[PDB]
RNA sequence: GGGCCUGACUGCGAGGCCUGCAAGCCGAGCAGGGGCGAAAGCCGGGCCUAGUGAACCGGUGGUCCCGUGUGGAAGGGCCAU
RNA sequence: UGGUGUUGGCUCUUGGUCGCGCCUGCGUAGGAUAGGUGGGAGCCUGUGAACCCCCGCCUCCGGGUGGGGGGGAGGCGCCGGUGAAAUACCACCCUGGCGCGGCUGGGGGCCUAACCCUCGGAUGGGGGGACAGCGCUUGGCGGGCAGUUUGACUGGGGCGGU
RNA sequence: CGUAGGGUUAGGCGGGACCUAAGGUGAAGCCGAAAGGCGUAGCCGAAGGGCAGCCGGUUAAUAUUCCGGCCCUUCCCGCAG
RNA sequence: GUAGGGAAACCGAGUCCGAACAGGGCGCAGCGGCCGCAAAGUCCGCGGCCGUGGACCCGAAACCGGGCGAGCUAGCCCUGGCCAGGGUGAAGCUGGGGUGAGACCCAGUGGAGGCCCGAACCGGUGGGGGAUGCAAACCCCUCGGAUGAGCUGGGGCUAGGAGUGAAAAGCUAACCGAGCCCGGAGAUAGCUGGUUCUCCCCGAAAUGACUUUAGGGUCAGCCUCAGGCG
RNA sequence: UGGUUCGUGGAGCCAUGGGGGAAUCUGGGCGGACCACCGCCUAAGGCUAAGUACUCCGGGUGACCGAUAGCGCACCAGUAC
RNA sequence: AGCCGGUAGCGGGCGUGGAUCCCUGGAUGUCCGAAUGGGGGAACCCGGCCGGCGGGAACGCCGGUCACCGCGCGCGCGGGGGGAACCUGGGGAACUGAAACAUCUCAGUACCCAGAGGAGAGGAAAGAGAAAUCGACUCCCUGAGUAGCGGCGAGCGA
């Protein structure tokens, strides 16, 4: 329920809009709004833990993006990345980005 | 989701075949198993470029192999000895036809790779296969006489 | 009471009644195509006064007026309900 | 609460669909049980015949069709009976069914590795487990909460009446 | 009360250079559009724990603080065991 | 502004409805002896009144946003403190009795309890006083609890549709059925009030229709001013 | 869902939380559903003066105020309270 | 050619060898504050390390230095906080109006928050939209209360 990673998709703010009535097209008198309230529409976000230079990263990430993920990965295989800490790891993979 | 087998497993495929499996059969077992490779574009290459060099060293064997076949089944290894009629008092070995090759005709071989169990205990005109490739198998005739 | 019928018209409408508005009401006459009558003529529902509901939004039939570069189409307008 | 994403493996079982083997098709009339349109004036037998009997299957009650054995070489069409179409043989497809497969829909069972819980030990063990949680979406329940509405006349208002 | 001058003296009294309580804060970590919310350790946090001074005299005004008497604590250095 | 008519295509001093060349709707138009001159229309000034805006001025009860408050009060948490004196005399214990052993009875010991009387302390029952008070809750007399669900110091946490409540919609800083401050903000008020020099001419209405309208409005009626008619 | 004049409307365009998911100019997006024709334009990387806004500050100028006015404050005012 | 602020006085001084005073640069600049050695109830308290001072080891004082985060190959550069309005972005009401009210309006306004600078934003066409046309963006005038949107109501408005 938060930012996506890779990606930087945001929880953003959308209307629920309540409506009745038969729609024009279907021969009705048309669509009246019952109701209009402000909602949130999150990103799809999982975990995506994956081993790089031995250690275990994990990642926060859209499901939409998870792909991107192991791409990183492919990536860094051609980083000196040996002996750093996971924090340091996940660095040098977002700055892949 | 396509990827790249790195072993022969049942029922999905050959060491280096590009299969397509479901996206979490791949990220929560093969790809963490060493099982399967990421069937990107960019290994995909490596996965092409291996194929093609491997190609590459056989058809070097099977046509190293083809010149060493011209020069021999196109001369024969006489070889002396002392032989009483017809047996011999020594022996003639896979050792000795190697190590006769060498003197004689210039070309070494390698002894262990010749078609001969028993050594040589009699005269005569033997036809001795070489095998330094499969399906290169290199007939060598080798001439045992006296004196 | 009976005969023939569909004027329980289409296109209009001088002139008025009533009246704050918007409505309601009466209407001769002209044309189109008719009904009845020999004809003069009558006929635009019903002896009369109640039996009703403005807009908006939408349905249906027709019209073939608009059609977002162009031809179409979508969707509208108009007449009728 | 359905669909779907994160969400995967194996199997069994029913469903659907193509690929393939296929086998199934019943009037009057007409050999007999004629799926249809073409191709068709021939195919078939040491890829052993007319037929004797044991085996499944299909039986509109005739059979049909698959094996096996004996024997081991002739049999059906073209003709005509014949019907709307009529026959050996070769394709395309039609009915329905079955088997091996695709590819998926449900269902049952199991797995582990996503995900969740846990364990002085943690690139691990243990438990749950593709469920649950969570994201998007569907319909529902919903004074827990929120915004409001709840007409006028009237011998005051309400009640009644209008 | 107005103006001015003077008056509050500590190693031992109370607090700090000690400790922890609720709670607060908060390396690690977790969460949230932003602001921020949480969070084991650790830190802060007292009138709780801990810790060595009694009696008398003196000033206009301070006194376990100055003075007198008799005591005591810690730190540093050194000596001896 | 110089062209209008039609939903429009379009036509145009016409156009639209229509079969119409019918009828109707809406449209189409200076004075003198070329010039003055008066004029479409238009520009600017000025004045009346209307629309928009807080719009003549002052006034709500409220609604919303962001902060500020538990030094009052409510509850809890941590850590300390306090409760004179007197009375009642549970269990247990011991001894005696009792019995097959017991239950149990009696005396002594004992010192329990949201036990009793009563100060501190915590309350606030009835009456009187007070009522521009000593006091925006006080005073006198009386009265409830006073080892407990007791009282109290210090250190903390919980707050506004939220807290806390042995529950009274009580309390959350002397007015709480939704705190306070600042902001939206000059909210809105068809209601009440108020609206400032002088003189001159005219001079109403309180009806009708309709109205979630009835003490408010739109139109008409009635008043007034300018132009015109006569 | 949002943005736009567009409140579901015939609803395109620009943006995007979810699902699916391409191509490299013979590719692609747009001209208000959609299709054809004809044109326009090159998304998914970044930067870029000037013309524009404001007035704590400085100056200049008022058919602006003149101590109940003009800033809340002409004065020891964000003060006393 | 006077001067030691408002500020006179007391008691003392300074300036044509150029004072006071005005401008520019530099020096000094206690303690708190982003506040940054640590703590904290701002302006107080308590430390490590190196150097100095005292008779100085205990004690105290003086100078230097020691937070956290980001970025780069232990050392560097950067960040933090503030500013009257103005700006952009992320969030975002209600009274009110619709003579009731819910869609709608008020309004993407008030306000909160992040960031920016002397401005900020935008900006070099996957534009516009019918001109066989134009040629980044910003801003003003106009187009125009037009086109349209709208419980086709109130209103909104390219
Ligand atoms: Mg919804
Ligand atoms: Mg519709
Ligand atoms: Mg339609
Ligand atoms: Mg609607
Ligand atoms: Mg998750
Ligand atoms: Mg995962
Ligand atoms: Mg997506
Ligand atoms: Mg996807
Ligand atoms: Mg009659
Ligand atoms: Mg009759
Ligand atoms: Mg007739
Ligand atoms: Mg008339
Ligand atoms: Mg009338
Ligand atoms: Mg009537
Ligand atoms: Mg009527
Ligand atoms: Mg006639
Ligand atoms: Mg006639
Ligand atoms: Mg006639
Ligand atoms: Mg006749
Ligand atoms: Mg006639
Ligand atoms: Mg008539
Ligand atoms: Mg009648
Ligand atoms: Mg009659
Ligand atoms: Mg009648
Ligand atoms: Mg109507
Ligand atoms: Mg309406
Ligand atoms: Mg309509
Ligand atoms: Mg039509
Ligand atoms: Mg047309
Ligand atoms: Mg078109
Ligand atoms: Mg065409
Ligand atoms: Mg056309
Ligand atoms: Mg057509
Ligand atoms: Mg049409
Ligand atoms: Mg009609
Ligand atoms: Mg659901
Ligand atoms: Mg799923
Ligand atoms: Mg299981
Ligand atoms: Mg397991
Ligand atoms: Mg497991
Ligand atoms: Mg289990
Ligand atoms: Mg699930
Ligand atoms: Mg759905
Ligand atoms: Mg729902
Ligand atoms: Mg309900
Ligand atoms: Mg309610
Ligand atoms: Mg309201
Ligand atoms: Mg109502
Ligand atoms: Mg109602
Ligand atoms: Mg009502
Ligand atoms: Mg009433
Ligand atoms: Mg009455
Ligand atoms: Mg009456
Ligand atoms: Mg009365
Ligand atoms: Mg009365
Ligand atoms: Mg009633
Ligand atoms: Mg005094
Ligand atoms: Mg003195
Ligand atoms: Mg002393
Ligand atoms: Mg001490
Ligand atoms: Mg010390
Ligand atoms: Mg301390
Ligand atoms: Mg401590
Ligand atoms: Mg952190
Ligand atoms: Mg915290
Ligand atoms: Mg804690
Ligand atoms: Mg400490
Ligand atoms: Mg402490
Ligand atoms: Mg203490
Ligand atoms: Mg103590
Ligand atoms: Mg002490
Ligand atoms: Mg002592
Ligand atoms: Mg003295
Ligand atoms: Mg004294
Ligand atoms: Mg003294
Ligand atoms: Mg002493
Ligand atoms: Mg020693
Ligand atoms: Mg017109
Ligand atoms: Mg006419
Ligand atoms: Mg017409
Ligand atoms: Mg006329
Ligand atoms: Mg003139
Ligand atoms: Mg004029
Ligand atoms: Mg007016
Ligand atoms: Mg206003
Ligand atoms: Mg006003
Ligand atoms: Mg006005
Ligand atoms: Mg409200
Ligand atoms: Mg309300
Ligand atoms: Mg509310
Ligand atoms: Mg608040
Ligand atoms: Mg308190
Ligand atoms: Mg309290
Ligand atoms: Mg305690
Ligand atoms: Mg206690
Ligand atoms: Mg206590
Ligand atoms: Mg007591
Ligand atoms: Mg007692
Ligand atoms: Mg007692
Ligand atoms: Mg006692
Ligand atoms: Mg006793
Ligand atoms: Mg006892
Ligand atoms: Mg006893
Ligand atoms: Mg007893
Ligand atoms: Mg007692
Ligand atoms: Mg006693
Ligand atoms: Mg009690
Ligand atoms: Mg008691
Ligand atoms: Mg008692
Ligand atoms: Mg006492
Ligand atoms: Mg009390
Ligand atoms: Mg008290
Ligand atoms: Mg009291
Ligand atoms: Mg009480
Ligand atoms: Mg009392
Ligand atoms: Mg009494
Ligand atoms: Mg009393
Ligand atoms: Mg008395
Ligand atoms: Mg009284
Ligand atoms: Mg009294
Ligand atoms: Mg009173
Ligand atoms: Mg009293
Ligand atoms: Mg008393
Ligand atoms: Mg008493
Ligand atoms: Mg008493
Ligand atoms: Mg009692
Ligand atoms: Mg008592
Ligand atoms: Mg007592
Ligand atoms: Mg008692
Ligand atoms: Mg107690
Ligand atoms: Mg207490
Ligand atoms: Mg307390
Ligand atoms: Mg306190
Ligand atoms: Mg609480
Ligand atoms: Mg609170
Ligand atoms: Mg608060
Ligand atoms: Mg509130
Ligand atoms: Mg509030
Ligand atoms: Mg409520
Ligand atoms: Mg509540
Ligand atoms: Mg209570
Ligand atoms: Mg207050
Ligand atoms: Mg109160
Ligand atoms: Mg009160
Ligand atoms: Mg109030
Ligand atoms: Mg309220
Ligand atoms: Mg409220
Ligand atoms: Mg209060
Ligand atoms: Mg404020
Ligand atoms: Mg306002
Ligand atoms: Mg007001
Ligand atoms: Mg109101
Ligand atoms: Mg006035
Ligand atoms: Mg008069
Ligand atoms: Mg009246
Ligand atoms: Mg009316
Ligand atoms: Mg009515
Ligand atoms: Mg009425
Ligand atoms: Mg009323
Ligand atoms: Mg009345
Ligand atoms: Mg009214
Ligand atoms: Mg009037
Ligand atoms: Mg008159
Ligand atoms: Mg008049
Ligand atoms: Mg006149
Ligand atoms: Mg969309
Ligand atoms: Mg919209
Ligand atoms: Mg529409
Ligand atoms: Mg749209
Ligand atoms: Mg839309
Ligand atoms: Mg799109
Ligand atoms: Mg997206
Ligand atoms: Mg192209
Ligand atoms: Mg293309
Ligand atoms: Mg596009
Ligand atoms: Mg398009
Ligand atoms: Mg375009
Ligand atoms: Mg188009
Ligand atoms: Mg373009
Ligand atoms: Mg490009
Ligand atoms: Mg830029
Ligand atoms: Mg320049
Ligand atoms: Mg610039
Ligand atoms: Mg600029
Ligand atoms: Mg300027
Ligand atoms: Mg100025
Ligand atoms: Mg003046
Ligand atoms: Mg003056
Ligand atoms: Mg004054
Ligand atoms: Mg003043
Ligand atoms: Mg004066
Ligand atoms: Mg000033
Ligand atoms: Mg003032
Ligand atoms: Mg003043
Ligand atoms: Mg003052
Ligand atoms: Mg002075
Ligand atoms: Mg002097
Ligand atoms: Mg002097
Ligand atoms: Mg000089
Ligand atoms: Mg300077
Ligand atoms: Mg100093
Ligand atoms: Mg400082
Ligand atoms: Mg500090
Ligand atoms: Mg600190
Ligand atoms: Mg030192
Ligand atoms: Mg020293
Ligand atoms: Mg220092
Ligand atoms: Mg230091
Ligand atoms: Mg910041
Ligand atoms: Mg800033
Ligand atoms: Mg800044
Ligand atoms: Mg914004
Ligand atoms: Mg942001
Ligand atoms: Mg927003
Ligand atoms: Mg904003
Ligand atoms: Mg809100
Ligand atoms: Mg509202
Ligand atoms: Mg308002
Ligand atoms: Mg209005
Ligand atoms: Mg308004
Ligand atoms: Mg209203
Ligand atoms: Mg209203
Ligand atoms: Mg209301
Ligand atoms: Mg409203
Ligand atoms: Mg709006
Ligand atoms: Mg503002
Ligand atoms: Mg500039
Ligand atoms: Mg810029
Ligand atoms: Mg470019
Ligand atoms: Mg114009
Ligand atoms: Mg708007
Ligand atoms: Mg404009």
């Amino acid at each position: 329920s938060k930012v996506c990673e890779i990606s930087g998709k945001r929880p953003i703010v959308a209307n629920s809009i309540q409506r009745r009535g038969k729609a024009k097209r279907e021969g009705g008198v048309g669509k009246k709004t019952t109701g209009i309230s402000k909602r949130r529409q999150y990103p799809n976000l999982q975990k995506v833990r994956v081993r790089v230079a031995g250690q275990e990263i994990t990642f926060r990430v859209a499901a939409s993006h998870i792909p991107k993920v192991y791409e990183l990965v492919e990536r860094a295989k051609g980083l000196k990345l040996e002996g750093l800490s996971p924090k340091e790891i996940k660095k040098e993979l977002l700055k892949l980005l | 989701m396509k990827v790249i087998l790195l072993e022969p497993l049942e029922n999905l495929g050959d060491v280096g075949q590009v299969v397509d499996v479901k996206p979490g059969y791949a990220r929560n077992y093969l790809l963490p198993r060493g099982l399967a490779v990421l069937a990107t574009e960019s290994n995909l290459k490596a996965l092409e470029a291996r194929i093609r060099a491997q190609a590459k060293r056989l058809a070097e064997r099977k046509a190293e192999a083809e010149r060493l076949k011209e020069i021999l089944e196109n001369l024969t290894l006489t070889i002396p000895v002392r032989a009483g009629e017809t047996k011999i008092y020594g022996s003639v070995t896979a050792k000795d036809i190697a190590e006769a090759l060498s003197r004689q005709h210039g070309v070494t071989i390698d002894p262990k790779r010749l078609a001969l169990e028993k050594p040589i205990k009699e005269l005569g005109e033997y036809v001795l296969t070489y095998k330094p490739h499969p399906e290169v198998p290199i007939q060598l005739k080798v001439s045992v006489v006296a004196q």
